[PDB]
């Protein structure tokens, strides 16, 4: 696993019930800023009007690069 | 189709 | 997998925007009417408005019986 920060790309959409989560569409480029545990990342991306959207999401939904 | 998403991990 | 048809229960919400995907909330009981391939089921349920809806969804998001 590469040291943070690092770029990942969503391989699937992630849409969940929890407010702490980052949600996104497939292909979304995300910056991982914290590895939360063995299975979850915390990271961010900028929405339409340039606002930073951040939260946690499964490592298994993204690929590193 | 393409691949299905994996089962999300436990929170 | 048993022989179709069989009942599954959603273990996670599935909220895809793909046309022809079935969407549901966690805990939704669904009848699987066909196995589409190694990763997708096709099935249906009667929604909270009394309407039968159907489409494909991940085998990974549900549990049999
Ligand atoms: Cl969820
Ligand atoms: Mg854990
Ligand atoms: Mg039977």
């Amino acid at each position: 696993e590469p040291e943070v920060p690092f770029k990942v790309v969503a391989q699937f959409p992630y849409k969940s019930d929890y407010e702490d989560d980052l949600n996104f569409e497939k292909d979304q480029e995300i910056i991982v800023t914290s590895v939360e545990d063995a299975e979850w990342y915390f990271g961010e991306y900028q929405d339409s009007n340039g606002d930073v959207i951040e939260g946690i999401f499964p490592k298994s939904f993204v690929a590193v690069q | 189709r393409g691949p299905a998403p994996p089962p999300p991990p436990h929170r």
